[PDB]
């Protein structure tokens, strides 16, 4: 979630 | 009765009956477990799904690949994708038909002596044989004189086989594969903030490169263009809805198949394997083998990597050659195919390795048979 | 002119000039914003806090770190960081020295390319680079052959460098941090009676992670302990002055680090990544490796962790091989420390981007020499 | 002044002043480029590297062999293994002192010119002679008469020396030597499940073939013998700790000198190519020969390879010639020994080219010799 | 990893 998708 | 052939590929198991075209089961090669403890007894859960199983419930569950660059790292894993092979995806006796089994160079001796015990042994297989990989795919053009260059998700590899017969001290192996191509493509979309962790993610990478990635023809001017308009650049929607762009990144994973430095290997490229492997052959032959050079297995699937392929190992060769790149449709499932054709003939019924003869020989026929 | 060094880490901002042993100011990376209406108009109040000055208002203000696992999430909370940074914090004009910042390894490339446009555009630097977290520490350990497991807030990296010359396939990033932590900690401490919900309760909790937990050496027979006995048991007085009594508790908060299985992250334990990320290098380095293993950034400060660590790892590597947890006093600011000394090592005075170069090659020139 | 006398092996450069029993340098003749980026800058390091710097910095470096089968594939790469000789494994200003190259019979003319010009031109040698390796070999052994079986990394060469002459006609060039043999034990190792493939991971297996590796007196029965009983099993461990176990292996590879078929040459073994020196002579002089077998170069050290010499070359003379095989130990360096004893003559002190006699009839001095 | 020395 802190990413992009992904995280 | 008809045998049964089994392609036992890195990456994806594919698997028939004797005389059959094309493979009825086609499945990727995983095992999974669950991550978390069950809870709603009441669905009645197994512990181990495979195959398209665990694809399916994908998220839920650890995904193990038994096979490495052809070598079986957990056996019973791989004696589960074998279970599942006969009883269920084929749904066969293994006990009551004689077996193919599909095997990759320069591979160790205790894989061959593992694989025989646990067919012979756990399966009770009446018959049974273990192909080199490439014969079966030379076989499956039709053609008996050639180089081939297989390239699946464990194991890239050059085999010179001429009038049927291969060249063992002219084979070569390189292990940057689809997994390995995989594994590139997730630290290039990192960049572009698209991390994947998870084996589960994994599959998502899987996904995209089967996809959106292809073999660039000249590098150089691609990524200047890609440096230049985003015309080059497109898209895909992941398993949860949202978009993901692939860019640059496109072309940057395939073209390590010709840069194995660009993942850190110095081992050389598939253009620079066939080479080699072509001036490992005697000096009569190479003309045999240039007409001749056959794709196979499933990360030759690159859109433009013949051209790719045919443009580089033209600059390897001399020049008055016709340096001509054998890659067809089917090559997906060539090696396959190949086992299906062999499997057929009456000629190759005189191979097939009886059980018995194992059972009063021991380990010391196939210890023989593997060269 | 003195060049200024500053670590933006994903939970507390550490700054100063080169030269010098100690980063002067360290102002815990938050940003935070009235949770309800001004009433006293006479109190002269303002819009948002920023470090001590939010820590010191935390009971009315939501708390957010505009950076997670590394990635700056917010940009406008950034800005005003370093805003507060220089003006605030260190009383240096920031377009009047040059700077040196910091990044996480395997970050989005955008990244490095934003805080480069905010250095060279907010705060118009004269001349900037941006080195590579993990790197800077070796420098501050001295060894310069080694592998550095920096663990802070947000990120986990691993990088082996050798003779000096990096390897960049062998960096393993693992989001397991701090943070991550501290979440995990509010969940196991609910299980004896207390809550804790709001940003502000997060550094509580916070609080108790950096005073009363620890790693156990075995989990097992330490958990066996507390079953057994009250030996464990200590306490801790909230802002209240009601003390709080936290055990079995200690020794599993940080367990996860050894078992991301607890927190239902899929990824191995911060061993195994150390362990996998050694078995990704060429195989003479590995012995040299094992004996230059770093630890750096607060979340090694664990006690027992280098004694887990050792005894961890010696069960994934070798028998007959010599393994060293390199793990200093002071370990935490073993950034701002080798960024002290990389910006000293004047050598490095050619590696400056100029505000030139970045003004004609635009923001393609922060790929210099970055991963 | 003295002279300095330098061995151009293919493997290792051995090196030293004239009249010493032992050189004074030896190394592998290795230039080593990094593989990877410097990031670490204060290092101070170097664009390549060579000898045991290289074989420290394993694991970094692209390691280039700039002699390959026997002939210099890259002038500057064997310029650098010459000024490194001088100036860092002797420490010596090669202006200062004679010198001696070795060289190989029936290297092409235009290598003597290239040699030549460059100990002139490039290290100023005030003189310099150029010698056919294989008399110094002979000559080292004290006899005035024999066939030399010289063997090092590149070529295998037989001279039958008459006279204190070698004899031209009958000198067969064997393209078999220690690196093919290196070749041939990665694959047989690989059938037992270890990989070694990068061009550092080359050189960890010439450690091994160095150690467990030997020569049965009869390979079947040998073989036998080892099938039947684990006791032929031996281990050495890699610097990565992990010992390999190793039996029917270690007859195995050095079997291929014997049988070039092993590894699909067509060219006679070694045996048998001495022979088919030996039958090339002027008649009279066959039993001054088959007395005055001669072994040396480094892949002559193999336990057991004298016996198998003598037991296999007896089979292809006729009988009661009373053929016997000389090989005690320092046969690791007759060559370079030779020299040292040529180099001390007075005589040979009056018959090097002068700097001065080069300096006015430049290369042109080889081309009444050359034909 | 597979390898046994080696992967
Ligand atoms: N359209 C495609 N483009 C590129 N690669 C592909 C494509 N389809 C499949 N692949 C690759 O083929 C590999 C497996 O091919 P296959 O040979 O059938 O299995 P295995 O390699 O296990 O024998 C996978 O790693 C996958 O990445
Ligand atoms: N004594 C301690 N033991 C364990 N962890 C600690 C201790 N002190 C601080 N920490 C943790 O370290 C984290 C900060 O990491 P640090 O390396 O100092 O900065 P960054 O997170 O920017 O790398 C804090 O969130 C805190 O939870
Ligand atoms: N004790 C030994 N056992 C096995 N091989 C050896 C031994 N000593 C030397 N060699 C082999 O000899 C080769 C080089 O022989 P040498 O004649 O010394 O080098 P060059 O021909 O380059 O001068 C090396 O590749 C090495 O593997
Ligand atoms: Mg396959
Ligand atoms: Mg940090
Ligand atoms: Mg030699």
């Amino acid at each position: 979630p802190a990413w992009x998708a992904x995280c | 009765i008809a045998a049964l052939v089994v392609d036992n590929g890195s990456g994806m198991c594919k698997a028939g009956f004797a005389g059959d075209d094309a493979p009825r089961a086609v499945f990727p090669s995983i095992v999974g477990r669950p991550r978390h403890q069950g809870v709603m007894v009441g669905m009645g859960q197994k512990d181990s799904y495979v195959g398209d199983e665990a694809q399916s419930k994908r998220g839920i569950l650890t995904l193990k690949y038994p096979i490495e660059h052809g070598i079986v790292t957990n056996w019973d894993d791989m004696e589960k994708i074998w279970h599942h092979t006969f009883y269920n995806e084929l749904r066969v006796a293994p006990e009551e038909h004689p077996v193919l089994l599909t095997e990759a160079p320069l591979n160790p001796k205790a894989n061959r002596e593992k694989m025989t015990q646990i067919m012979f042994e756990t399966f009770n297989t009446p018959a049974m044989y273990v192909a080199i990989q490439a014969v079966l795919s030379l076989y499956a053009s039709g053609r008996t004189t050639g180089i081939v260059m297989d390239s699946g998700d464990g194991v890239t590899h050059t085999v010179p086989i001429y009038e049927g017969y291969a060249l063992p001290h002219a084979i070569l192996r390189l292990d940057l594969a689809g997994r390995d191509l995989t594994d590139y493509l997730m630290k290039i979309l990192t960049e572009r903030g698209y991390s994947f962790t998870t084996t589960a993610e994994r599959e998502i990478v899987r996904d995209i490169k089967e996809k959106l990635c292809y073999v660039a023809l000249d590098f150089e001017q691609e990524m200047a263009t890609a440096a230049s308009s985003s015309s080059l650049e497109k898209s895909y929607e992941l398993p949860d809805g949202q978009v993901i762009t692939i860019g640059n990144e496109r072309f940057r994973c395939p073209e390590a198949l010709f840069q194995p430095s660009f993942l850190g290997m110095e081992s050389c490229g598939i253009h620079e394997t066939t080479f080699n492997s072509i001036m490992k052959c005697d000096v009569d032959i190479r003309k045999d083998l240039y007409a001749n050079t056959v794709l196979s297995g499933g990360t030759t699937m690159y859109p433009g990597i013949a051209d790719r392929m045919q443009k580089e190992i033209t600059a390897l060769a001399p020049s008055t050659m016709k340096i001509k790149i054998i890659a067809p449709p089917e090559r997906k499932y060539s090696v396959w195919i190949g086992g299906s054709i062999l499997a057929s003939l009456s000629t190759f019924q005189q191979m097939w390795i009886s059980k018995q003869e194992y059972d009063e020989s021991g380990p010391s026929i196939v210890h023989r048979k593997c060269f």
